[PDB]
């Protein structure tokens, strides 16, 4: 009984043009073409590449060369899967 | 942020209470199918590219930079040694070319 | 109440650009978010592995 | 109902890699505005006119 209160005064909300399910869809998109082509699909054609190299080269195009990489995989596998889980204790605790 | 694509360069022109930009860039086509691995093994060491790729076209391996197809021969000045052959997950058995 | 249309007739347009004001600022909302997501042509799917 | 797009799939693969043989050169434009129409306003006649 609060959005009839302020309807019965000449006071509406329209609804978006895009719902929920196409956001949803352009951020699944995003994500499926950054996993399997890196940054090339934004520039043209999408290039496939293994995830690993995707990581060297992204490893070498901050100074640090590739060979580090193919040496911790694991070690930095199990870090990023280790960060990624905590995120979700974070988001689900109270404080918001 | 300067066009879409690989910026080169950009032009100025004016427009009444405004202004308008020609970008120029560069855009890449006709892709092509290769395999790749990440690393060579030689002698029980490691090799890995400078500045490239390793590609196969099924028989033979080559050495090419990753925006234009350009195959060479996998010499020791485009690759450097780190390691040995059972840390990477991937490496191909191949032979390279002493200069 | 009948009477208050007519009076409110006097006033001008006191009407127009509010409408206006509250159509563009519709419009923005919608651009904003085209603006943010719709960044690529093609819809790709991850592969079944 | 609106469509977003057209459907794509990659062949992503364990040991497999796309590199382009040729390149295109693309010229686009781009608007900007940057400055509106400067006025000015005299109370006396507009308000009180003679
Ligand atoms: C993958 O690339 C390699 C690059 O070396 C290709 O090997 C080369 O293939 C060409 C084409 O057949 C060979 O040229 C031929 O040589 C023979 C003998 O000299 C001559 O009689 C023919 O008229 C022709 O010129 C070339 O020798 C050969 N090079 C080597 C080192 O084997 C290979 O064919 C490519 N594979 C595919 C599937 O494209
Ligand atoms: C690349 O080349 C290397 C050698 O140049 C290959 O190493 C191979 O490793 C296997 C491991 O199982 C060796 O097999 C051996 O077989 C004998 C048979 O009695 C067994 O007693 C040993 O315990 C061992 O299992 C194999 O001999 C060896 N190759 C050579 C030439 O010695 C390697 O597999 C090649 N490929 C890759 C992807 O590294
Ligand atoms: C990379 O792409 C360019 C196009 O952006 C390719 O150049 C094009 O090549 C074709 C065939 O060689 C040309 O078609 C022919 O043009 C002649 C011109 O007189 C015409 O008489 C023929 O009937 C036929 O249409 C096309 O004109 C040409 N484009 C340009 C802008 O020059 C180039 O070959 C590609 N590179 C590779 C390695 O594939
Ligand atoms: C590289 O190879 C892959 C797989 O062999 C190609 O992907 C196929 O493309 C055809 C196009 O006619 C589709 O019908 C298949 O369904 C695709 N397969 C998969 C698994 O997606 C890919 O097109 C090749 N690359 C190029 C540039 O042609
Ligand atoms: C190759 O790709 C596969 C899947 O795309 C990777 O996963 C393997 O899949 C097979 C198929 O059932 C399983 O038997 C293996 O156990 C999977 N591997 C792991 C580590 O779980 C596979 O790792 C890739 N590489 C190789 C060398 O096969």
């Amino acid at each position: 009984d609060l959005i009839c209160a302020q309807k019965f005064k000449g006071l509406t909300v329209l609804p978006p043009l895009l719902t929920d399910e196409m956001i949803a869809q352009y951020t699944s998109a995003l994500l499926a073409g950054t996993i399997t082509s890196g940054w090339t699909f934004g520039a043209g054609a999408a290039l496939q590449i293994p995830f690993a190299m995707q990581m060297a080269y992204r490893f070498n195009g901050i100074g640090v060369t590739q060979n580090v990489l193919y040496e911790n995989q694991k070690l930095i596998a199990n870090q990023f899967n280790s960060a990624i889980g905590k995120i979700q204790d974070s988001l689900s605790s109270t404080a918001s | 942020f300067c066009g879409k694509g690989y910026h080169l360069m950009s032009f100025p022109q004016s427009a009444p209470h405004g202004v308008v930009f020609l970008h120029v860039t560069y855009v890449p086509a006709q892709e092509k199918n290769f395999t790749t691995a990440p690393a060579i093994c030689h002698d029980g060491k490691a090799h890995f590219p400078r500045e490239g790729v390793f590609v196969s076209n099924g028989t033979h391996w080559f050495v090419t930079q990753r925006n234009f197809y350009e195959p060479q021969i996998i010499t020791t000045d485009n690759t450097f040694v780190s390691g040995n052959c059972d840390v990477v997950i991937g490496i191909v058995n191949n032979t390279v070319y002493d200069p | 109440s009948t009477e208050c249309s007519n009076l409110l007739l006097q006033y001008g347009s006191f009407c127009t650009q509010l409408k206006r004001a509250l159509t563009g600022i519709a419009v923005e909302q919608d651009k904003n978010t085209q603006e943010v997501f719709a960044q690529v042509k093609q819809i790709y799917k991850t592969p079944p592995i | 109902t609106m469509s977003l797009g057209a459907e794509n799939s990659v062949a992503y693969s364990n040991n497999s890699i796309a590199i382009p043989t040729n390149f295109t050169i693309s010229v686009t434009t781009e608007i900007l505005p940057v400055s509106m129409t400067k006025t000015s306003v005299d109370c006396t006649m507009y308000i009180c006119g003679d």
